């Protein structure tokens, strides 16, 4: 098994509902 | 010290445990990493107790409250060089009558094999539960999921959804409970699952330029690496001031490379280095943007070069 890394989570995920600071 | 900012905010639920590693690169990942709160002051306490503390080169928000939302800085002081990085982090409480807040819900840009394939993102640093990732409990639209292996199945950080005559549309939550100092707190992610699959609704994904700002000085010269993850037929190219780099531009140069993936053809990487013989005061006005097309979409990301501060 090759479980997901953080660099990988940043790379292949995004938040469409996220709002600014 | 040369600043670099990550314009993208990483929203995450409050009242949970959270980490934030330093978004670092190759030639820079060297000795010494340090964290801080908004603006320069005394670095986040390494004191292993305290709510917000650094540990193993990461920033740990134990109970991660809402009043923790903001800009954090990461510094790499090797000996000859140093690099400060601004990140932006938001912590949100769930909307009324929901087990989640819309702002923190993720969506995959590139799918995996199978009718399912949900992967609880950002659990890598929690894999530290004695080398193995803690048992992940799963949900759909807030209701619990039975991993009976006939409707759904749980394996490591993934959630396989079986091909039942069902509508899979939903907002799935992955839940773990990390034990830190004789007391455990929750960890949750929410991934929205769709219908786009089977054929090839996969557009290219630019992994490298991540909508960020770099600080450089007029004299010097640099090199901007655009990295994409897609098929070998996709295309990665840089632009500026709304125009592709001239094939005969004097200062700017564009080299196109391709790194084939034996394991998976569909998921290879494409490099497009935009060389810059010398930075100019005209470049500080607009951002440099990478592009990637495939007739199934277009992805775009950038890096904004800014003049060094006073």
């Amino acid at each position: 098994e090759t479980p997901f890394t953080w660099e990988e989570s940043n790379a292949y995920y995004w938040q469409p509902y996220a709002l600014p600071l | 010290c040369k600043e670099r900012e990550e314009k993208i905010i990483l929203v995450s639920s409050a009242n949970e445990i959270d980490v934030r590693p330093c978004p670092l690169n190759p030639n820079e990942h060297k000795g010494t990493i340090t964290w801080y709160k908004d603006d320069s002051k005394t670095p986040v306490s390494t004191e292993q107790a305290s709510r917000i503390h650094q540990h193993k080169e990461k920033l740990w928000f134990v109970p991660a409250k809402v009043e923790d939302s903001g800009h954090y800085y990461c510094v790499v002081r090797n000996s000859s060089y140093c690099l400060r990085i601004k990140i932006s982090a938001k912590f949100v409480e769930n909307e009324p009558n929901l087990c989640y807040n819309a702002q923190a819900i993720f969506k995959q840009k590139l799918p995996v094999a199978g009718d399912g394939g949900l992967v609880c993102p950002y659990m890598e640093f929690f894999k530290n539960e004695n080398n193995e990732l803690p048992k992940l409990q799963w949900y759909k639209d807030c209701k619990p999921l039975l991993l009976d292996n006939i409707h759904f199945s749980g394996v490591k950080d993934r959630l396989i959804v079986m091909n039942v005559a069902e509508k899979h549309r939903g907002n799935y939550t992955c839940h773990a409970s990390y034990t830190y100092l004789g007391k455990q707190y929750p960890i949750t992610r929410v991934i929205e699952f769709i219908t786009l699959e089977e054929n090839k609704p996969t557009r290219p994904v630019i992994v490298s330029p991540a909508n960020e700002t770099m600080e450089v000085d007029l004299g010097s010269q640099i090199q901007l690496i655009c990295n994409v993850t897609g098929q070998l037929s996709d295309i990665a190219y840089w632009k500026w001031n709304g125009s592709v780099i001239d094939e005969d531009d004097p200062v700017l140069g564009e080299d196109y490379y391709s790194v084939e993936n034996p394991a998976n053809k569909r998921r290879s990487t494409l490099i497009t280095v935009l060389n810059i013989s010398e930075i100019e005061s005209r470049f500080y006005k607009h951002p440099f943007t990478c592009f990637a097309k495939n007739t199934h979409g277009i992805d775009a990301a950038y890096i904004q070069l800014i003049y060094p501060v006073t």
